[PDB]
């Protein structure tokens, strides 16, 4: 089932102008809140700021995120030294088979996963000296252990319950590819044959390529979004120049009620 | 560690000549999160150019979506160009348009 998970970046030495801290959070692959550390607010994204909520929705998160800023900035001065450093988190949870909160606490030093949060315990650890050191700094200020188990196994369930009830329609959001299938020429003999799908929601979408009717592959390609969430995917094949024609391509996705079939143009 | 980015660049919708749009670039897989990235028309850079939110994927690389409004024509050129401490010089990076 569905994710809800706060992205968490401090660097140590931030361009001016940009925030040492900041924090995106994501209802599986939708982002419903922003805050950074120049601002110092929490805010919603997208349709989210249409969400009716309750009264202290925001407040709260803000006041969550400003305690993760301080101790992530606390982390860089138990570390000591020059730096830089990039420290990174993923918190959050999701709801599991039997109705129940399935929590995410895991963290990363200039790109690698290097701690945890053991929710067993209420501590921090790793392996590395840097994960021996923030840990122990986290875990001696008082109700920083606290805070982050209530953070986990209270108010992220909640939270997310809270945007299924109340977002439900946000979270079904199903637009289907704007579809295209384009030939250009490549080196001599060849041309690279392009299936590319538009402004669709959810994500997970499959390409594939057929000639005469046979399965040709799913060729190679790549994926992202759009400014407002929904996202464009394309994938290409190569194939001998004079023997484009004898080719589509078929896209599957939720918001299609079967698989089309896409004719070059 | 470090990690280079990742680039693509494409339309929001389908481009049709004298439609308005929006092109993408869409920079991803890089490490650290400093990053400089320009769309350019025939060369020469976009001035009205927005992004979103710099987050980061399960991998703990970064991603950043730059994009910008404009309607194609059949002549006009697109392309981003990145600057980020892995690359030795800037990396540019042409608009397919069926891409």
């Amino acid at each position: 089932h569905l994710s809800l998970l706060y992205h968490l970046t401090a660097v140590s030495s931030p361009a001016p102008g940009t925030p040492a801290f900041w924090v995106s959070g994501w209802l599986g692959p939708q982002q419903y809140l922003s805050y950074n550390s120049l601002r110092g607010e929490a805010e919603p994204c997208g349709a989210w700021v249409w969400e009716n909520q309750v009264s202290w929705y925001w407040e709260k998160e803000t006041t969550d995120l400003r305690i993760k800023e301080k101790l992530f900035l606390e982390a860089f001065k138990a570390l000591g030294g020059k730096g830089p450093y990039t420290l990174q988190g993923l918190l959050g949870c999701e709801l599991g088979p039997d109705n129940t909160s399935v929590p995410t606490a895991k963290f990363a030093l200039n790109g690698e996963e290097f701690m945890n949060f053991d929710l067993k315990q209420g501590t921090w650890g790793g392996d590395w000296p840097e994960a021996l050191a923030i840990s122990q700094r986290w875990q001696q200020q008082d109700k920083a252990a606290n805070k982050e188990l209530t953070f986990l196994l209270f108010s992220c369930p909640h939270r997310l319950r809270e945007h299924l009830e109340r977002g439900r329609g946000n979270l079904e959001w199903k637009e289907p590819p704007s579809m295209r299938l384009k030939a250009r020429p490549s080196s001599p003999g060849f041309s690279v044959l392009t299936c590319s799908a538009f402004s669709f929601y959810p994500p997970e979408l499959q390409l594939r390529f057929l000639r005469n009717g046979l399965a040709a592959g799913t060729g190679q390609g790549d994926f992202g979004p759009n400014s407002d969430g929904s996202f464009h995917a394309s994938s290409s094949l190569t194939v001998k120049s004079g023997d484009e024609h004898h080719y589509c391509c078929i896209v599957q996705h939720a918001g299609l009620a079967q698989p089309l079939r896409v004719e070059l143009e | 560690i470090q990690r280079t980015p990742k680039i693509q660049v494409y339309s929001r919708h389908p481009a049709e000549n004298g439609k308005s749009n929006f092109l993408n670039c869409y920079v991803s897989g890089f490490h650290p999160s400093d990053i400089e990235v320009d769309l350019l028309k025939n060369g020469e850079r976009i001035e009205k150019v927005e992004h979103s939110d710099l987050s980061f994927s399960k991998d703990w690389s970064f991603y950043l979506l730059y994009y910008t409004e404009f309607t194609p024509t059949e002549k006009d050129e697109y392309a981003c160009r990145v600057n980020h401490v892995t690359l030795s010089q800037p990396k540019i990076v042409k608009w397919d348009r069926d891409m």
